[PDB]
């Protein structure tokens, strides 16, 4: 640097670039008692309970 | 309940029928003698069997 010296670009470029982003995670669903309960009667009932 | 799209509950398609099986023998377990054996063991040296 110095106060009277600038400096000045005469040739250019492109430089295509990526850039990637996240938009959706895997959209999943979990069934409540299926997951928890073995589909069963007494441990659905404890279930609800 | 106003218009869209809703998961009421599972669909866990119930069994039409039953199947048991088991291994194709007739043998029995000597246990009555065992619980009846007036020759019995002793406990600080028990048998098993």
């Amino acid at each position: 640097y110095s106060n009277n010296s600038i400096a000045i670009p005469t040739n250019f470029t492109i430089s295509v670039t990526t850039e990637i982003l996240p938009v959706s995670m895997t959209k999943t669903s979990v069934d409540c008692t299926m997951y928890i309960c073995g589909d069963s009667t007494e441990c659905s009932n404890l279930l609800l309970q | 309940v106003e218009k869209g799209i809703y998961q009421t509950s599972n669909f866990r398609v119930q069994p039409t029928e039953s199947i048991v099986r088991f291994p194709n023998i007739t043998n029995l377990c000597p246990f009555g003698e065992v619980f009846n054996a007036t020759r019995f063991a002793s406990v600080y040296a028990w048998n098993r069997k």
